[PDB]
């Protein structure tokens, strides 16, 4: 159980905003507020 | 320990608070100016609590929203101004003491 835990495995993200635009719009109409927040999140992580 | 005078919170936040959140949002002063007057308007209006925690949330919100305007947006240097402010953090909440 101790050895099983990952220590540093870091799934790589997509980081292009465009592809995030699409995939957010593909599957949920509206609810624009949450879309704006999460998009802002990726936009900042790409920076810092 | 006591509460804090409105100006007292000003003297706090310009030194020991804004730079801290600025290091949390990862920005530098070159692109994310915050005049004193915006802070005085903020603390006078949007948060009336003796503790400083609520002002800490506001100033956080403002900074990271500025970051979103940088990383993809237009301006290379956001400049908060009191007329600008209503954009970033919205409409005044409290007024009628």
């Amino acid at each position: 159980w101790l050895t099983s835990i990952p220590w540093g495995k870091y799934s790589n993200e997509n980081l292009d905003l465009a592809r995030a635009q699409a995939v957010l719009e593909e599957d949920h109409y509206g609810m624009e507020d949450v879309k704006k927040r999460i998009l802002e999140f990726i936009a900042v992580s790409q920076l810092r | 320990v006591s509460g804090y005078v409105a100006q007292e919170k000003l003297a706090i936040a310009e030194r020991y608070l804004v730079p801290q959140a600025r290091a949390l949002c990862g920005l530098d002063e070159s692109k994310a100016k915050l005049s004193s007057d915006v802070l005085t308007l903020l603390i006078k209006q949007y948060c009336r609590e003796s503790g400083v925690r609520n002002l800490q949330k506001q100033v956080e919100k403002v900074l990271r929203k500025s970051a979103y305007k940088i990383v993809s947006g237009e301006a290379e240097s956001v400049e908060v101004t009191p007329e600008n402010l209503q954009d970033f953090v919205g409409k005044p909440v409290f007024t009628v003491e």
